[PDB]
Parts: C-alpha cells; sequence; structure tokens
RNA sequence: AUAGCGUAUAUUAAAGUUGUUGCAGUUAAAAAGCUCGUAGUUGAACUUCUGUUCAGGUUCAUUUCGAUUCGUCGUGUGAAACU
RNA sequence: GCAUUUGCCAAAGAUGUUUUCAUUAAUCAAGAACGAAAGUUAGGGGAUCAAAGACGAUCAGAUACCGUCGUAGUCUUAACUAUAAACUAUACCGACUCGGGAUCGGCUGGAAUAAAUGUCCAGUCGGCACCGUAUGAGAAAUCAAAGUCUUUGGGUUCUGGGGGAAG
C-alpha cells in the first residue's frame, strides 16, 4: 500500500507534478498537512552525492511517566530532526508507548514542521550564504539561543546540541550565545529551530520594495483539482 | 499623506543580491500590504483576498485584484478597515453605481 | 441618487429594517454606524451595506470554483437564507447545527473542507467557525451588527443578523448581484425570485 | 435497568429510517418485517430492536425525532408544501421611514426619493 | 502561589478595616472579608404560623406576625463549615451572586 | 521628570512600528529629535513627516512606512573614538549590513558611516535598524 | 593523550554565578513600614534655519563610450553628500 | 490609621482658570518627622473581656482546644519603645502603547420634569476597582504590567548571590 492518497489540496497538486518547488510552497504558506508531502521532493534514489539529501536524525528519547493506582505508567518521547544540509530544516519530537513507534511517530512530526532558514553574508557578498543575515534568536520556555553572523571558517560555534540542528540547516558559521537551562534539550533544539525559522521572519532592508503579484496555486490550477476526485 | 506610502512600493523587491548580482533567497515571501510585515512559511492566520474587476456594465472580467493581510492585522479585526482602505489605494472601494 | 438599481436596492434594504441594531456598539464597528437612536437603538449607514456588499460579491466572483466559496450559519433565520444563497450561487453549506470542530483543521471530519472564501451569519453564533478559519489561511465575509468580534473577519456587511427580513435579503441581494457579475444575469434586468423564498417559515 | 445498548438503538434507528412507509404501529408486523429485513442474530435481539423501533414510530407520530431523517418519504414533501407566495411582502413601490431612518438618510444625501416617510402624533 | 486576587476580602483603598465578632464562632474577623447575609427570618414555621393566625387576637390589617430581622456575620473558618459557601471549583471562583 | 527627548520621542516611535500604528504623534521635540528624525528619513526608515507649531516646543507627525525594526537611544552618549568604532557596530547593530549608529560630532551629526568618511565622529547617540 | 600521562593547591575561562556591556529583587535569596531632606547622581524647549551657482573629488546608477584582460581605467548623466 | 451630633483651630486633593513666578526640579548616605498591637516608667481610670493564676470538666495524659471566676493590660495624661504576613509580600519621577462599561470628586453642553446643594443624556480631567482580550512578558501561577529587555541603555535610591548553623 505504499501509494500516496492525497487529503488535502496541496498532497493533492504535489503528488501530480506541480507546483515542484518547496519554497513554492512556503511563499504561499500552504499548510504541510501531509507528511508524503516532503517525502515526494526528497527522492530515494540515492545517487549518495547531493547535499539536497534529506537527513532523518533523532536526538532525544526520554521516559515520561504518570502515577496510578499502584502502576508508573511508563512511555517514551523522542526528538527527530529532519534537514538538506542545503537550506530547509524540521524539529519533531513524539511521544508514544514502544520506542519504535515514537520515533517513527517524530519523524513524522518533525517533517509537517518544515522550515525555511534564510542564510546570507557577512561583509563581502563573495559567492555563497555562509552565515544568517542577522543575528536571531530562539525562545522556549526559558531557553535562549542566539544565533551570531560570522567569518568564513568560524564554523557553528554552538553546543553539541544546536549545532546538531544548525549543519542540518545548511548553516555554515555562527557563534551562539545560549541563555538560561540547557539540559532541557527539547527546549534547546526547539530554540534553535525556532531561531533559524525566524531567519525569514526578521524584515531587512535587502527586501523592502514591493513583491512581485502572483496567484494561490489554487485559483491556478483549479480546473484540476476537479478530475481525479471526479 | 501619500508620500512615504507610494515610494515604499515604488521599486521592486529583490532578496540579499551579491556581487555578481545574482539573487540567493531561496523565494522571495509575499509582503502584507497593509503593514508591510512580512508573510511566514508557517502563518496559520495570515490570507490572501482574491477580489475581482468589474467592466461598466454590471459583467465581471477575468481579471482579479489580490491583497495580503498579515496575521496580525487580520486578528486585531482590522482587515475590514484594512482592505476597505488598500480599496480606496487602488482606487476602487468606492464602487460607483 | 445613482440609477434606480440603487434606488430599490435602498428602498428594500431600506424595507428589511437591516439599519436597525441592538443597543451595543462594538468600538470596532464604530465607523459602518450611523445615528445612535434616541429610544437607545443603534442605526448603521445603509450606503455601507450596499456598498460592502458589493465588494462581498466580488470577492466571490474572484473564485474559479463555485463549490469553494462556503456559506455558514447556525441561527434558525439565516438557515433559510443561506440555504437558498448556497443554491442559487451553486457555493457549499451545511444544515446541521453545529459546527464540528475540526471542519477544517482535521482532515477526517464527515464534513471536512477546503473552501477558499467564507462567509458566516455572525461573527458570534458561528465564532467557532471563524476561529478555525483562522487555521487555513482562509478569508471571511460576514454580517456583522453593531455588536461582534470584528476579528478575523475581513469583509464586512453591517446589518441587522436578527430580522430574516434583513438576514435573507441581503444574502438575496449578494446572489443576484452575484448572478450579475457571473453573467447569469444581465445587469439591469430583474430578477424573478422574490426575496419571500429566503424567509424563515414556521409551518405548523 | 430496562435501557438500550447503542446497537439496539442504531438498529430501530436505521431499519425506521429505511423502511418507515412500510413500518406498523404493531410490534408483531414489524418484528416479522424487521427480520425479514435484515441480519439480526439473535431472536431475542430482533425484537428488542422491533420493541424500541416500534416504540419510535409512536414517537414519529408526533414529529419531533432527533437523529432521524425521513427524506423522501417526508423531509422532502415537507418543501413541495410550502414555496407559493403572491406579492413580496416588502413593497418597492411605497416604502416608509420613520425619525432616525429619515435622520440617517439626511445625511446619507438620500433623505428623499422614492419613498414616502409618515408623521405620528 | 496565589490564590485569590481579594483574598476573601473588599479592602480596595484604605489600610485597614474595623473588625467585627462571628455570628458562630465569636471569633473576631475583618468586617469586609467576613462572610454576611442579612436575612427576613420569619417568626414561626410554615403550617404553624396558620394556628396562631385564627387564635390570635389584635385587629387584623393583613400584616400578620412582624418577621423577624437576623443581620448575619460570620468568619470563613466556621462560615464553611456550617454550610454557607461551599468550596467551589477553580473558574467558578470568580463567579459573583449566580 | 523627562529627559532625553530624543529617546522619549525615539521609543514613542518604535513602539508605533511595532504596534503597527500608521502615524505617530511625538510631543516634546527639539532639533535633535527632528535632525535625528530626517537621517532616519534620509535613509529611508521613516516616510514624509510634519512638525506643528507648538508655541512652547513644538510637536511632530511622523508617517510610518513599516521598515523600522527599532530605533532607541544609548543611556548617557558615551564618547566614542573612531577607534572605538566596531566594537559598538558589533554591539549594537544587528549586523554588518543595517549600519545606522547615530553619533554626535563638531561635525554635527552623522550616520554611523559618515563618521568613518568624515574622520571624526565622537559621543554617541542612538541607533536604527 | 602519547615521550609523555596522572595527582594536590592557587589562579583564567565556562560564570549574563559579582553584570559598565550584562544579571536578578510577588511567590525561588532579595523594596527599606512610611514621609522630609544638604552630599551624590539626573535634568524640557528657542538663537544662520535656507537658497542659488562654481569647483575638487566620492560614490552609486547606467536601454553608453574609448583601453586592458583574466580584472582595472577614462567619459558622460543623474544623484547624494562632502568639501 | 480614620466612621454619633454640633461648634471652632491650621491643613489637603482634585477640578476651574486668556493670574503671576519663570527652573525653581527626580530621587536620595548623612541627618530628621511619624509609626495598631504587645511591652516599659510615674499618675489617673477601672464597665467589658481577658496573658499569669484559681477552679471545674475532657482525656491513658491536659497546668490545652469547652465551661466558672480573675490579676496585668485593654481606656487616659506625660514619658520611652520601633517591630509586625507594617502585604498589592510588586521603590519613586516620566513616555508609551488593547476593548469596554460602572464607579468617587470637579468641571462643561444638553433634555424632561421642574425650576430641585435632585434626575437623566453626552463630554471630560483626577481617584479606588472590575470585565473582556494580546502573533507582549513568564518557570508557571499569572501580569495592562509583572508589558515597550539579546532588536539586551529614559533618571535615581535600596536589596540578593546554594541550603542548614542564622538573623
Ligand atoms: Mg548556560
Ligand atoms: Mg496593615
Ligand atoms: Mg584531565
Ligand atoms: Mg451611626
Ligand atoms: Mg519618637
Ligand atoms: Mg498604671
Ligand atoms: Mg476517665
Ligand atoms: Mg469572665
Ligand atoms: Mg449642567
Ligand atoms: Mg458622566
Ligand atoms: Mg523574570
Ligand atoms: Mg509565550
Ligand atoms: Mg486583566
Ligand atoms: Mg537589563
Ligand atoms: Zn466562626
Amino acid at each position: 500500500k505504499n501509494d500516496w492518497q492525497p487529503q488535502t489540496k496541496l498532497g493533492r497538486l504535489v503528488k501530480y507534478g506541480k507546483i515542484s518547488s518547496l519554497d513554492e510552497i512556503f511563499k504561499y504558506s500552504i499548510p504541510i498537512k501531509e507528511p508524503e508531502i516532503i517525502d515526494h521532493f526528497y527522492p530515494k534514489n540515492k545517487d549518495v552525492q547531493a547535499e539536497h539529501k534529506l537527513m532523518e536524525e533523532v536526538l532525544q528519547i526520554t521516559p515520561v511517566q504518570k502515577q496510578t493506582q499502584a502502576g508508573q505508567r511508563t512511555r517514551f518521547k523522542g526528538f527527530v530532526v529532519v534537514g538538506d544540509s542545503n537550506g530547509h530544516i524540521g524539529l519533531g519530537w513524539k511521544v508514544a508507548k514502544e520506542v519504535q513507534g515514537a520515533i517513527k511517530g517524530a519523524i513524522t512530526h518533525a517533517k509537517l514542521n518544515m522550515v525555511p532558514v534564510r542564510k546570507g553574508y557577512w561583509g563581502n557578498k563573495i559567492a555563497n550564504a555562509h552565515t544568517i543575515p542577522q543575528k536571531i534568536t530562539g525562545k522556549s520556555g526559558s531557553v535562549r539561543i542566539r544565533l551570531v553572523p560570522a567569518p568564513r571558517g568560524t564554523g557553528i560555534v554552538a553546543a553539541p546540541i544546536p549545532k546538531k540542528v544548525l549543519q542540518f540547516a545548511g548553516v555554515q558559521d555562527i557563534y551562539t550565545s545560549s541563555q538560561g537551562c540547557t539540559r532541557t534539550r527539547g527546549n534547546f533544539l526547539k530554540a534553535t529551530y525556532y531561531a533559524l525559522a525566524n531567519t525569514y521572519r526578521y524584515l531587512t532592508p535587502d527586501f523592502w520594495g514591493k513583491p512581485e503579484d502572483n496567484e494561490l496555486p489554487f485559483e491556478t490550477f483549479s480546473e484540476f483539482l476537479h478530475t481525479k476526485a471526479q | 499623506m501619500n508620500s512615504g506610502r507610494a515610494n515604499q512600493r515604488s521599486k521592486p523587491m529583490t532578496g540579499l543580491i551579491n556581487d555578481k548580482k545574482e539573487k540567493i533567497d531561496a523565494y522571495l515571501p509575499r509582503k502584507c500590504d497593509w503593514s508591510n510585515k512580512l508573510i511566514f512559511s508557517n502563518d496559520q492566520s495570515s490570507v490572501q483576498i482574491a477580489i475581482a474587476e468589474v467592466g461598466e456594465n454590471g459583467q465581471a472580467t477575468g481579471s482579479k485584484t489580490n491583497v495580503v493581510l498579515c496575521g496580525s492585522v487580520r486578528s486585531k479585526g482590522e482587515a475590514h478597515i484594512a482592505l476597505e482602505n488598500i480599496l480606496r489605494e487602488r482606487g476602487l472601494y468606492p464602487i460607483q453605481e | 441618487m445613482a440609477t434606480q438599481r440603487k434606488q430599490d436596492d435602498i428602498k428594500r434594504l431600506l424595507a428589511s429594517n437591516c439599519h436597525q441594531a441592538t443597543i451595543n456598539l462594538n468600538n470596532q464597528m464604530k465607523r459602518y454606524i450611523s445615528h445612535k437612536g434616541v429610544n437607545g437603538i443603534h442605526y448603521i449607514n445603509i450606503e455601507e451595506t450596499w456598498q460592502k456588499i458589493k465588494l462581498a460579491a466580488r470577492v466571490i466572483a474572484a473564485v474559479q470554483h463555485p463549490e469553494d466559496v462556503m456559506v455558514v450559519c447556525s441561527r434558525i433565520y439565516g438557515q433559510r437564507a443561506a440555504i437558498k444563497f448556497a443554491g442559487y450561487t451553486h457555493c457549499k453549506s451545511t444544515s446541521s447545527s453545529r459546527w464540528t470542530p475540526g471542519t477544517l483543521t482535521n482532515y477526517q471530519t464527515l464534513k471536512y473542507e477546503e473552501p477558499r472564501v467564507l462567509i458566516v451569519t455572525d461573527p458570534r453564533s458561528d465564532f467557532q467557525a471563524i476561529k478555525e478559519a483562522s487555521y487555513v489561511n482562509i478569508p471571511v465575509i460576514a454580517l456583522c451588527d453593531s455588536d461582534s468580534p470584528l476579528a478575523y473577519v475581513d469583509v464586512v456587511i453591517p446589518c441587522n443578523n436578527r430580522s430574516t427580513e434583513s438576514i435573507s435579503m441581503i444574502y438575496w441581494m449578494i446572489a443576484r448581484e452575484v448572478k450579475i457579475l457571473r453573467g447569469e444575469l444581465s445587469k439591469d434586468e430583474e430578477w424573478e425570485v422574490m426575496v419571500d423564498l429566503f424567509y424563515h417559515k414556521t409551518l405548523p | 435497568g430496562r435501557v438500550r445498548t447503542k446497537t439496539v438503538k442504531r438498529a430501530a434507528k436505521s431499519l425506521i429510517e429505511h423502511y418507515y412507509s412500510k413500518l406498523t404501529n404493531d410490534f408483531h408486523f414489524n418484528k416479522k418485517i424487521l427480520s425479514e429485513v435484515a441480519q439480526v442474530p439473535s431472536k431475542r435481539l430482533r425484537n428488542k430492536i422491533a420493541g424500541f423501533a416500534t416504540h419510535l414510530m409512536k414517537r414519529i407520530q408526533k414529529g419531533p425525532v432527533r437523529g432521524i431523517s425521513l427524506k423522501v418519504q417526508e423531509e422532502e414533501r415537507e418543501r413541495r408544501l410550502d414555496y407559493v407566495p403572491e406579492k413580496s411582502i416588502i413593497d418597492i413601490e411605497k416604502v416608509t421611514i420613520d425619525n432616525e431612518t429619515k435622520e440617517m438618510l439626511k445625511k446619507l444625501g438620500y433623505q428623499n426619493i422614492p419613498g414616502l416617510v409618515s408623521a405620528s402624533a | 502561589p496565589v490564590k485569590r486576587r481579594n483574598a476573601g476580602r473588599s479592602q480596595k483603598n484604605r489600610g485597614h478595616t474595623r473588625t467585627v465578632p462571628c455570628t458562630n464562632c465569636g471569633r473576631q474577623v475583618a468586617k469586609d472579608k467576613a462572610v454576611k447575609r442579612y436575612t427576613v427570618r420569619d417568626m414561626v414555621d410554615p403550617s404553624s404560623k396558620r394556628d396562631i393566625q385564627q387564635k390570635l387576637a389584635f385587629e387584623n390589617e393583613k400584616q400578620g406576625i412582624p418577621k423577624l430581622y437576623v443581620k448575619l456575620q460570620y468568619c470563613i473558618s466556621c462560615a464553611i463549615h456550617s454550610r454557607v459557601v461551599r468550596v467551589r471549583c477553580a473558574e467558578d471562583r470568580r463567579i459573583r451572586r449566580p | 521628570v523627562k529627559v532625553n527627548i530624543l529617546a522619549e520621542c525615539l521609543k514613542d516611535l518604535v513602539n508605533a512600528e511595532k504596534m503597527g500604528k500608521k502615524q505617530v504623534l511625538l510631543r516634546p521635540v527639539s532639533k535633535v529629535v527632528l535632525k535625528f528624525l530626517r537621517i532616519m528619513q534620509k535613509n529611508g526608515y521613516i516616510g514624509e513627516f510634519e512638525v506643528i507649531d507648538d508655541h512652547r516646543s513644538k510637536k511632530v507627525v511622523v508617517e510610518l512606512i513599516g521598515r523600522i525594526n527599532k530605533c532607541g537611544v544609548i543611556s548617557p552618549r558615551y564618547d566614542v573614538p573612531l577607534a572605538d568604532f566596531e566594537k559598538w557596530t558589533n554591539n549594537i547593530l544587528p549586523s554588518r549590513q543595517f549600519g545606522n549608529v547615530v553619533l554626535t560630532t563638531t561635525y554635527g551629526i552623522l550616520t554611523h558611516e559618515e563618521c568613518r568618511k568624515r574622520h571624526t565622529g565622537g559621543k554617541i547617540l542612538g541607533f536604527f535598524y
């Protein structure tokens, strides 16, 4: 049953090779409702040579307990980070009874939570976005990560925890300033991820002008959306 | 004071351009017209309205005008007044017989 | 006094006591209101009503497919009208009183839907609906009275969403106009479907 | 403790839903129908469904039936008897305005057109 | 942490409010805080009035027996226990005059 | 009481762009407040602006484009040798791309950057980006 | 880790855990019970603005010109600001 | 901390100002004025309640929670004592920013009666307080400020730096 049965109008448009450009999906803010929606863009042909190589990674797996009438009910929560060291990142955590299930669950929770990590230059705009255009900050309950631009080579000056999330973003060089509580690894990753996400959120001047008016990919493919469903 | 307003939309919006005058920003995001904020990659509550163009006879023309309204402004119950004004701007809200 | 088209629109609008609203002014609705009644009643400016109905129409016109517009209502009053409106406009709507929380968020509802434009009769009554509209990037048009969460609503049609006389007629006027723009009718020409149909009937 | 399992209720509901016309006000006759109409394993359970389904029959002899839909049968014949008008209760010709209304109209400038105002002592 | 906004009392401007003795324990309680419910009590029970009306005497202005006037002041401590005000749930704690 | 109205006016304004105000009324205004303003204006942060003549000390109204991210002052306006610059550029500014640290000089008031051109600078005044 | 490697003690960083930058202060430590008040610290707004023209570079832009090559110069405009 | 009437004595806010004066100001070590109770010294006064005490009862134990009494105090004059969960446990001055009615004081327009030191409608300064809500803050409880702080800087005073030993 490895058959993709779209359940959204997006899962639809995508499965049928339309709008094939992940970022085109973000531009329009098309809520990533399905998990395959991402599986589509990243081909499992494994030509072991391109960075676009989607990377699924687990980080934390913890036992969570609820006390109950002569019973300690134990379950597990896990955090998976998804990413192409090319400019997209997704954090996902899931809780479940049997561990393996949490993992495969978080693998997916991580996909729907995909975010565009805008890169940039510090100074001479040579050839490749090594850092972030500006400094950004990650908040999580009580966690504080600060992402700061850097020189080339001075690559990722963060904890083993954020560092991991950063690489999966494609960020090559950045200083990090962390504030308050880190053992709370869940909150830590969430902060790095949130920070990295707030990259696009930051309205800089080198944007400023006026957007290129376009049409919602729905009002464009309207006709289609009624073919296979009929 | 139209002043500042006309001038910000003035030229085209183009992200991080390098010495080699190349665009790099993976994609150029939609910008809220009444506020000039950036519409997220996952901005749930932000919407793009599609309004249609009419042709001096009560008929409708295969032409639409779009209005991007960010999340917050839509949340403060602005939209109705926000839109009703982006339409004054693009000469349209006042609908003459 | 534009052509008679406008003349009559206001005659009927004026007819259905649409300008008469509750004694509660949501500051948000400040502009859309007109003369504050002595008796305590609040009166809406009609130009806004008419004026807005036009936008409402023009935005529904924007839609490529007709079923991508969703008409929602809870009240028994607009229940009648909305159903007819949905009929003549060829757009989706449901009779079930309850909204069924998840209809727009959750893709497993029996009534799941993903409209491109939303029309609610009351920002109060269908507050649940608008609440979800907020999650799917779908804009809303609604009949708003002097008191109503003008939040998360893009197109306002200030009127008396109380008496069906009012409600239904606004729905009618919208469709009659929707028809015109679409090309299902001619600008001038008269609609041969009395506003009466949309009236909430209470058989024995 | 004579209450009905959900299944018992669903059955009676859906049976009545499909065969309303045929269903009688007599349990025995109906029980026979219910049995000839579907798969009721337990002979006993069959009755329960009919005994209760029969109950609903007498509650529809009233009309207010939450949970049940009698489309073609009733619900629709309902529309066929309620759509004959003659003159829109709204007279586009002559219309009336009161103090307030006219007050708003005189501001709008539409104060007076083809609609007459009436004073009261 | 904090449980109430008014902590049970209504002292909103001044720094100190008169103390009053509890109708039931006699305990001293700040006026504003303590519970109150000045009630209009009736002299005799239901069916018992009719018995005093027939054997009544003086004129009959239809004004019956004078009703008793009880100005009630309970301190929390016993007010509760005395079925007056039952420990209410979370959000119902802000409800006034149910 | 009041102090460094440049700060009074400045935050009142930030609070503006941050709240999404369409325009702002700054109450206590001075030459400084205005110069800073035309410097932000000149660099393209704020829109057209009008100074009303309060017969006491003018009131200004600034139109809000929507590009101001933050614009504040700096507590005591320390002195800053040209050598003290990178310290503050890496300190106050969100990048090596929005250089706007307004300073006071003897050569008037210049952009964080212009001060390197004129080659002098001096005391810090405020920042905007 | 490796001709090096443990250990003890003082000391630097991690210490935004002594904090000008850069902390905290309802409940976690922490606003004094409250007022007056010289030292100290901190203080509203105005005083040639501005315009025209010339010039030297500077930059940046370029439906553009002359040179050179593996990346610069000269020329013209506009513009800004400097002077 | 302050609630019986009335009369004096000096004082205060807010509102109202087309009145003057024109930086006179914000906060503050020193340094002072206050500061329920309880308590202290020397006199008054002594009704009620009542620490200690004397008794009953209750208990396995009760010099404790109930009950009967009772001294100091509680009241006052004049001295002295300064602490209290002296609590909003949230320093003062200043500017901003959401919605909404209801309040207390002053003022300005208006309407009805009536011509009332009244009532209502509408403004509006200033004062307790509440309701709703935040793509603002937080560890959270919660906060319209506990907000405008990693996009880290209006002015100033005081305080803290694992716990117990310890104020
Ligand atoms: Mg740390
Ligand atoms: Mg006290
Ligand atoms: Mg070692
Ligand atoms: Mg009295
Ligand atoms: Mg003393
Ligand atoms: Mg004595
Ligand atoms: Mg015994
Ligand atoms: Mg006694
Ligand atoms: Mg008056
Ligand atoms: Mg009033
Ligand atoms: Mg904090
Ligand atoms: Mg939060
Ligand atoms: Mg609140
Ligand atoms: Mg700080
Ligand atoms: Zn008691």
